[PDB]
Protein backbone atom coordinates (compact mmCIF):
# COMPACT_ATOMS: atom_id res chain seq x y z
CA UNK A 1 0.00 0.00 0.00
CA UNK A 2 1.34 3.80 -1.11
CA UNK A 3 0.82 6.71 -0.61
CA UNK A 4 1.62 9.54 -3.52
CA UNK A 5 1.04 13.05 -4.55
CA UNK A 6 2.17 15.33 -7.67
CA UNK A 7 5.22 17.00 -7.14
CA UNK A 8 5.53 20.38 -7.92
CA UNK A 9 7.21 24.07 -7.61
CA UNK A 10 5.35 23.26 -4.15
CA UNK A 11 7.29 20.15 -2.28
CA UNK A 12 4.28 19.81 0.19
CA UNK A 13 1.42 18.17 -1.37
CA UNK A 14 -1.37 19.84 -2.62
CA UNK A 15 -4.93 19.58 -2.49
CA UNK A 16 -5.54 21.87 -5.79
CA UNK A 17 -3.62 19.83 -8.21
CA UNK A 18 -5.20 16.43 -6.97
CA UNK A 19 -8.40 18.40 -7.96
CA UNK A 20 -7.63 19.46 -10.92
CA UNK A 21 -6.46 16.14 -12.09
CA UNK A 22 -9.41 14.29 -10.45
CA UNK A 23 -11.92 17.35 -12.19
CA UNK A 24 -9.89 16.33 -15.56
CA UNK A 25 -10.62 12.66 -14.90
CA UNK A 26 -6.88 11.84 -14.89
CA UNK A 27 -5.31 9.40 -12.12
CA UNK A 28 -1.93 8.05 -12.08
CA UNK A 29 -0.81 4.88 -13.18
CA UNK A 30 2.19 2.27 -11.57
CA UNK A 31 4.21 0.46 -13.87
CA UNK A 32 6.01 -2.49 -12.93
CA UNK A 33 8.68 -4.12 -15.03
CA UNK A 34 11.01 -6.73 -14.94
CA UNK A 35 13.59 -8.72 -17.63
CA UNK A 36 10.50 -10.72 -18.31
CA UNK A 37 7.13 -8.59 -16.70
CA UNK A 38 4.99 -5.73 -17.54
CA UNK A 39 2.25 -5.15 -15.42
CA UNK A 40 0.01 -1.78 -14.95
CA UNK A 41 -1.87 -1.08 -11.55
CA UNK A 42 -4.00 2.28 -11.87
CA UNK A 43 -5.16 4.39 -8.88
CA UNK A 44 -8.85 4.52 -8.35
CA UNK A 45 -10.72 8.00 -9.52
CA UNK A 46 -12.01 9.46 -5.89
CA UNK A 47 -13.15 12.78 -5.26
CA UNK A 48 -10.61 15.18 -3.62
CA UNK A 49 -13.25 16.38 -1.14
CA UNK A 50 -10.90 14.75 1.48
CA UNK A 51 -8.02 12.77 -0.27
CA UNK A 52 -5.19 15.00 0.18
CA UNK A 53 -3.29 12.81 -1.46
CA UNK A 54 -3.31 9.23 -4.34
CA UNK A 55 -3.59 5.98 -2.50
CA UNK B 1 -21.06 47.97 -33.79
CA UNK B 2 -20.62 49.59 -37.30
CA UNK B 3 -22.47 52.56 -38.64
CA UNK B 4 -24.56 55.05 -35.82
CA UNK B 5 -27.26 53.97 -34.05
CA UNK B 6 -30.30 55.82 -31.65
CA UNK B 7 -29.54 54.55 -28.06
CA UNK B 8 -32.09 51.87 -26.99
CA UNK B 9 -35.14 52.82 -25.44
CA UNK B 10 -38.56 51.93 -23.75
CA UNK B 11 -41.42 52.74 -25.33
CA UNK B 12 -43.07 54.52 -22.38
CA UNK B 13 -46.28 52.72 -22.42
CA UNK B 14 -45.61 49.82 -20.09
CA UNK B 15 -43.80 52.09 -18.00
CA UNK B 16 -41.09 50.59 -15.77
CA UNK B 17 -40.65 53.63 -13.93
CA UNK B 18 -36.39 54.11 -13.88
CA UNK B 19 -34.83 52.26 -17.05
CA UNK B 20 -31.91 50.39 -15.42
CA UNK B 21 -30.38 47.05 -16.56
CA UNK B 22 -29.28 45.33 -13.86
CA UNK B 23 -28.74 42.17 -16.51
CA UNK B 24 -29.13 41.35 -19.76
CA UNK B 25 -28.93 37.78 -21.36
CA UNK B 26 -29.46 35.87 -24.88
CA UNK B 27 -32.53 33.78 -25.18
CA UNK B 28 -32.00 31.89 -27.99
CA UNK B 29 -34.04 33.47 -31.16
CA UNK B 30 -34.71 37.08 -32.13
CA UNK B 31 -35.70 37.68 -28.36
CA UNK B 32 -32.93 39.35 -25.48
CA UNK B 33 -33.96 39.09 -21.84
CA UNK B 34 -33.27 42.77 -19.76
CA UNK B 35 -33.96 43.22 -15.90
CA UNK B 36 -35.30 46.38 -15.59
CA UNK B 37 -36.09 47.91 -12.07
CA UNK B 38 -36.10 44.60 -11.03
CA UNK B 39 -38.90 43.16 -13.73
CA UNK B 40 -38.44 40.51 -16.12
CA UNK B 41 -39.03 42.33 -19.71
CA UNK B 42 -38.14 40.60 -23.45
CA UNK B 43 -36.85 42.57 -26.45
CA UNK B 44 -37.26 41.70 -30.12
CA UNK B 45 -34.37 43.10 -32.09
CA UNK B 46 -35.81 43.13 -35.53
CA UNK B 47 -38.98 44.66 -33.72
CA UNK B 48 -39.24 46.91 -31.78
CA UNK B 49 -41.75 44.70 -29.21
CA UNK B 50 -41.56 45.00 -25.66
CA UNK B 51 -43.25 42.40 -23.70
CA UNK B 52 -43.10 42.41 -19.97
CA UNK B 53 -42.84 38.87 -17.71
CA UNK B 54 -45.32 37.63 -16.18
CA UNK B 55 -43.75 34.67 -14.23
CA UNK B 56 -41.51 36.51 -12.32
CA UNK B 57 -43.11 38.04 -9.54
CA UNK B 58 -41.11 39.61 -6.71
CA UNK B 59 -38.67 41.76 -8.33
CA UNK B 60 -35.23 40.34 -9.49
CA UNK B 61 -32.08 41.62 -10.09
CA UNK B 62 -30.30 39.08 -12.57
CA UNK B 63 -31.39 36.16 -15.03
CA UNK B 64 -28.89 33.55 -15.41
CA UNK B 65 -28.47 31.07 -18.40
CA UNK B 66 -26.58 29.03 -20.49
CA UNK B 67 -26.52 28.95 -24.28
CA UNK B 68 -25.66 26.69 -27.19
CA UNK B 69 -25.76 26.34 -31.00
CA UNK B 70 -24.98 23.57 -32.42
CA UNK B 71 -27.31 22.89 -35.40
CA UNK B 72 -29.83 20.52 -33.03
CA UNK B 73 -33.12 20.68 -30.97
CA UNK B 74 -30.31 19.36 -28.17
CA UNK B 75 -28.99 23.18 -27.70
CA UNK B 76 -32.33 24.86 -27.94
CA UNK B 77 -33.89 23.02 -25.28
CA UNK B 78 -30.32 23.67 -23.51
CA UNK B 79 -30.62 27.44 -24.53
CA UNK B 80 -34.49 26.96 -22.86
CA UNK B 81 -33.70 26.77 -19.12
CA UNK B 82 -33.23 29.88 -17.30
CA UNK B 83 -32.87 31.11 -13.70
CA UNK B 84 -34.29 34.61 -12.26
CA UNK B 85 -32.49 35.54 -8.97
CA UNK B 86 -31.68 38.80 -6.93
CA UNK B 87 -28.29 38.45 -6.77
CA UNK B 88 -27.32 39.50 -2.82
CA UNK B 89 -30.60 38.10 -1.03
CA UNK B 90 -30.55 36.55 1.96
CA UNK B 91 -30.90 32.50 1.80
CA UNK B 92 -33.92 32.14 3.44
CA UNK B 93 -36.91 34.05 2.10
CA UNK B 94 -35.77 35.20 -1.02
CA UNK B 95 -37.21 33.55 -4.29
CA UNK B 96 -35.68 31.71 -7.21
CA UNK B 97 -37.62 31.46 -10.58
CA UNK B 98 -36.64 29.13 -13.25
CA UNK B 99 -37.81 28.85 -17.16
CA UNK B 100 -38.29 25.95 -18.69
CA UNK B 101 -39.26 27.15 -22.15
CA UNK B 102 -36.87 29.79 -23.00
CA UNK B 103 -37.49 33.34 -20.87
CA UNK B 104 -41.80 33.36 -22.17
CA UNK B 105 -43.12 31.10 -18.55
CA UNK B 106 -40.87 31.42 -15.43
CA UNK B 107 -42.12 29.36 -12.21
CA UNK B 108 -40.94 30.03 -8.57
CA UNK B 109 -38.81 27.09 -7.36
CA UNK B 110 -39.70 25.70 -3.92
CA UNK B 111 -37.25 26.11 -0.94
CA UNK B 112 -37.34 22.52 0.24
CA UNK B 113 -34.46 22.40 -2.05
CA UNK B 114 -32.28 24.18 -0.26
CA UNK B 115 -33.24 24.63 3.68
CA UNK B 116 -29.92 22.89 4.56
CA UNK B 117 -28.56 26.37 3.20
CA UNK B 118 -28.40 29.78 5.16
CA UNK B 119 -26.60 32.96 4.02
CA UNK B 120 -26.48 35.35 0.81
CA UNK B 121 -27.10 34.10 -2.55
CA UNK B 122 -24.03 34.95 -4.78
CA UNK B 123 -25.86 33.22 -7.72
CA UNK B 124 -27.34 30.54 -8.57
CA UNK B 125 -26.07 28.82 -11.79
CA UNK B 126 -27.03 25.90 -14.06
CA UNK B 127 -24.10 24.37 -15.14
CA UNK B 128 -25.00 22.05 -18.40
CA UNK B 129 -20.77 21.14 -18.65
CA UNK B 130 -20.86 19.56 -15.32
CA UNK B 131 -24.67 18.43 -15.74
CA UNK B 132 -25.17 20.35 -12.58
CA UNK B 133 -26.99 23.08 -10.75
CA UNK B 134 -24.25 24.96 -8.93
CA UNK B 135 -25.33 27.46 -6.54
CA UNK B 136 -23.00 30.20 -4.75
CA UNK B 137 -23.19 30.63 -1.58
CA UNK B 138 -21.61 33.15 0.87
CA UNK B 139 -21.90 32.60 4.43
CA UNK B 140 -19.36 34.68 5.84
CA UNK B 141 -16.25 36.89 4.37
CA UNK B 142 -15.45 33.53 2.17
CA UNK B 143 -17.70 32.30 -0.37
CA UNK B 144 -18.59 28.82 -1.90
CA UNK B 145 -19.87 26.57 -4.29
CA UNK B 146 -22.50 23.90 -3.34
CA UNK B 147 -24.01 21.29 -6.09
CA UNK B 148 -27.67 20.43 -5.88
CA UNK B 149 -27.15 16.89 -7.93
CA UNK B 150 -26.85 13.42 -6.32
CA UNK B 151 -22.94 12.73 -6.91
CA UNK B 152 -21.88 15.69 -4.56
CA UNK B 153 -25.10 16.66 -4.19
CA UNK B 154 -24.69 19.44 -0.94
CA UNK B 155 -21.06 19.47 -1.60
CA UNK B 156 -19.19 22.19 -1.15
CA UNK B 157 -16.48 23.51 -3.07
CA UNK B 158 -13.38 24.77 -1.31
CA UNK B 159 -13.91 28.34 -0.23
CA UNK B 160 -12.61 31.38 -1.68
CA UNK B 161 -12.28 35.08 -0.07
CA UNK B 162 -15.68 37.02 -1.24
CA UNK B 163 -15.90 40.41 0.62
CA UNK B 164 -18.36 42.68 -1.54
CA UNK B 165 -19.97 41.37 -4.43
CA UNK B 166 -18.92 39.24 -7.41
CA UNK B 167 -19.93 39.14 -11.32
CA UNK B 168 -19.72 35.82 -12.92
CA UNK B 169 -18.81 35.10 -16.49
CA UNK B 170 -19.51 31.77 -18.21
CA UNK B 171 -17.20 30.95 -21.18
CA UNK B 172 -19.15 29.66 -24.25
CA UNK B 173 -17.57 26.17 -25.06
CA UNK B 174 -19.25 24.87 -21.52
CA UNK B 175 -15.31 24.06 -21.17
CA UNK B 176 -16.51 24.51 -17.23
CA UNK B 177 -14.41 27.97 -16.87
CA UNK B 178 -15.88 30.67 -15.21
CA UNK B 179 -14.74 34.28 -14.60
CA UNK B 180 -15.62 35.98 -11.13
CA UNK B 181 -14.78 39.49 -11.24
CA UNK B 182 -15.89 42.95 -9.39
CA UNK B 183 -14.10 46.40 -9.33
CA UNK B 184 -11.28 45.08 -6.73
CA UNK B 185 -10.63 41.79 -7.21
CA UNK B 186 -11.23 38.64 -10.56
CA UNK B 187 -11.09 35.47 -9.78
CA UNK B 188 -11.30 32.59 -12.35
CA UNK B 189 -12.02 28.73 -11.86
CA UNK B 190 -10.52 26.27 -14.33
CA UNK B 191 -12.83 23.71 -13.06
CA UNK B 192 -16.53 24.48 -12.29
CA UNK B 193 -16.97 26.66 -9.61
CA UNK B 194 -15.16 23.81 -7.11
CA UNK B 195 -11.53 25.22 -6.89
CA UNK B 196 -11.79 29.37 -7.34
CA UNK B 197 -7.89 30.32 -7.58
CA UNK B 198 -6.01 33.98 -8.14
CA UNK B 199 -4.81 34.82 -11.72
CA UNK B 200 -0.92 34.65 -11.74
CA UNK B 201 1.06 37.94 -13.37
CA UNK B 202 3.87 38.01 -15.81
CA UNK B 203 6.60 40.61 -15.01
CA UNK B 204 9.91 40.47 -16.28
CA UNK B 205 9.29 36.19 -16.67
CA UNK B 206 8.39 36.53 -13.12
CA UNK B 207 4.90 35.00 -11.92
CA UNK B 208 2.93 35.89 -9.27
CA UNK B 209 -0.24 35.87 -7.71
CA UNK B 210 -2.04 39.10 -8.16
CA UNK B 211 -4.63 40.63 -5.77
CA UNK B 212 -6.12 43.59 -7.84
CA UNK B 213 -6.97 45.22 -4.79
CA UNK B 214 -3.32 44.96 -2.83
CA UNK B 215 -2.03 46.78 -6.29
CA UNK B 216 -4.76 49.49 -5.77
CA UNK B 217 -5.86 48.98 -9.62
CA UNK B 218 -9.33 49.25 -10.16
CA UNK B 219 -10.93 47.55 -13.41
CA UNK B 220 -13.54 49.38 -15.90
CA UNK B 221 -13.73 46.06 -17.81
CA UNK B 222 -13.26 42.66 -19.03
CA UNK B 223 -13.56 40.66 -22.26
CA UNK B 224 -13.82 36.94 -21.68
CA UNK B 225 -13.63 34.75 -24.62
CA UNK B 226 -13.37 30.69 -25.27
CA UNK B 227 -10.25 30.32 -24.36
CA UNK B 228 -8.98 34.02 -23.33
CA UNK B 229 -9.08 37.09 -20.99
CA UNK B 230 -8.63 40.35 -20.98
CA UNK B 231 -9.14 43.35 -18.47
CA UNK B 232 -9.06 47.01 -18.96
CA UNK B 233 -8.03 48.92 -15.57
CA UNK B 234 -9.37 52.40 -15.26
CA UNK B 235 -5.66 53.71 -14.83
CA UNK B 236 -5.46 53.57 -18.86
CA UNK B 237 -4.27 49.92 -17.96
CA UNK B 238 -4.86 46.49 -20.23
CA UNK B 239 -3.95 43.74 -19.04
CA UNK B 240 -4.35 40.33 -21.74
CA UNK B 241 -4.14 36.52 -20.55
CA UNK B 242 -4.47 32.78 -21.69
CA UNK B 243 -7.12 31.35 -19.08
CA UNK B 244 -6.27 27.72 -19.50
CA UNK B 245 -5.81 24.21 -17.10
CA UNK B 246 -2.32 24.87 -14.49
CA UNK B 247 -3.91 28.58 -13.90
CA UNK B 248 -3.84 31.70 -15.53
CA UNK B 249 -1.45 34.04 -16.79
CA UNK B 250 -1.75 37.44 -17.27
CA UNK B 251 0.77 39.56 -19.21
CA UNK B 252 0.30 43.85 -19.04
CA UNK B 253 0.19 45.17 -22.42
CA UNK B 254 2.38 47.94 -23.76
CA UNK B 255 1.04 51.78 -22.29
CA UNK B 256 -1.58 53.26 -24.14
CA UNK B 257 -4.18 55.82 -23.47
CA UNK B 258 -7.08 53.92 -23.81
CA UNK B 259 -9.55 54.59 -21.26
CA UNK B 260 -12.42 57.56 -21.66
CA UNK B 261 -14.99 57.05 -19.44
CA UNK B 262 -17.02 55.25 -22.44
CA UNK B 263 -14.52 52.82 -23.33
CA UNK B 264 -15.21 49.12 -23.44
CA UNK B 265 -13.28 45.94 -24.68
CA UNK B 266 -14.50 42.62 -26.32
CA UNK B 267 -13.21 39.99 -28.45
CA UNK B 268 -14.02 40.22 -31.69
CA UNK B 269 -11.99 37.08 -32.66
CA UNK B 270 -9.76 34.98 -31.16
CA UNK B 271 -7.14 37.37 -31.13
CA UNK B 272 -8.08 40.80 -31.66
CA UNK B 273 -9.33 42.53 -29.17
CA UNK B 274 -11.95 45.46 -29.75
CA UNK B 275 -11.80 48.72 -27.70
CA UNK B 276 -15.09 51.10 -28.17
CA UNK B 277 -16.60 54.25 -27.20
CA UNK B 278 -19.75 55.89 -28.01
CA UNK B 279 -19.23 59.12 -29.19
CA UNK B 280 -22.37 61.70 -28.97
CA UNK B 281 -23.55 64.04 -31.93
CA UNK B 282 -25.50 67.12 -31.33
CA UNK B 283 -27.00 67.55 -34.30
CA UNK B 284 -28.15 64.18 -35.44
CA UNK B 285 -28.92 62.07 -32.01
CA UNK B 286 -27.31 58.80 -33.32
CA UNK B 287 -23.90 58.36 -31.94
CA UNK B 288 -20.65 57.55 -33.79
CA UNK B 289 -18.51 54.73 -32.83
CA UNK B 290 -14.62 55.24 -32.26
CA UNK B 291 -12.91 52.21 -32.44
CA UNK B 292 -9.45 50.71 -31.84
C1 LIG C 1 -16.78 7.76 -1.49
O1 LIG C 1 -16.74 9.18 -1.33
C2 LIG C 1 -16.71 9.66 0.02
C3 LIG C 1 -16.79 11.17 -0.04
O2 LIG C 1 -15.57 11.77 0.36
C4 LIG C 1 -15.42 9.17 0.66
O3 LIG C 1 -15.36 9.66 2.00
C5 LIG C 1 -15.43 7.65 0.66
O4 LIG C 1 -14.21 7.17 1.20
C6 LIG C 1 -15.59 7.11 -0.76
N1 LIG C 1 -15.74 5.67 -0.73
C7 LIG C 1 -14.96 4.83 -1.42
C8 LIG C 1 -15.27 3.38 -1.26
O5 LIG C 1 -14.05 5.23 -2.13
C1 LIG D 1 -27.50 13.15 -1.43
O1 LIG D 1 -26.12 13.12 -1.04
C2 LIG D 1 -25.92 12.75 0.33
C3 LIG D 1 -24.45 12.95 0.61
O2 LIG D 1 -23.84 13.76 -0.38
C4 LIG D 1 -26.38 11.32 0.51
O3 LIG D 1 -26.18 10.93 1.87
C5 LIG D 1 -27.85 11.20 0.15
O4 LIG D 1 -28.25 9.84 0.20
C6 LIG D 1 -28.12 11.75 -1.26
N1 LIG D 1 -29.55 11.80 -1.50
C7 LIG D 1 -30.10 11.86 -2.73
C8 LIG D 1 -31.59 11.90 -2.77
O5 LIG D 1 -29.42 11.90 -3.74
Amino acid sequence: KVRCFFRNENQSPSKEILGLFTSGGLAPNMIITNSTFYGGYYFKLTPFSNRLEWL
Amino acid sequence: FESSLLPLTVPKSLAVGVPSITSAHFVSGSLVLFVISGKGYSYDYYENTWRKLEGISEPVSHISGDVCCFKGSFCLELSNNLFAYLRGGQIPGTNIYFSDNGGFSFQLMNTDKLSHLTGTLGGIFHLHSMSQVGVLMVENNLGTFHYMEYPLNHSMGIAFSYKNLLEVIMKPYQRGFMVLWNQKSILVSSNSGQIVEHVRLIDQKIFTDLDVEHANINIYSVASNAYELAFLVAEDHLYYGSQSYMGTYVIKLPHQPLWSTHTSIYFEDIGILQVLTPVADPHFAAYDFDKC
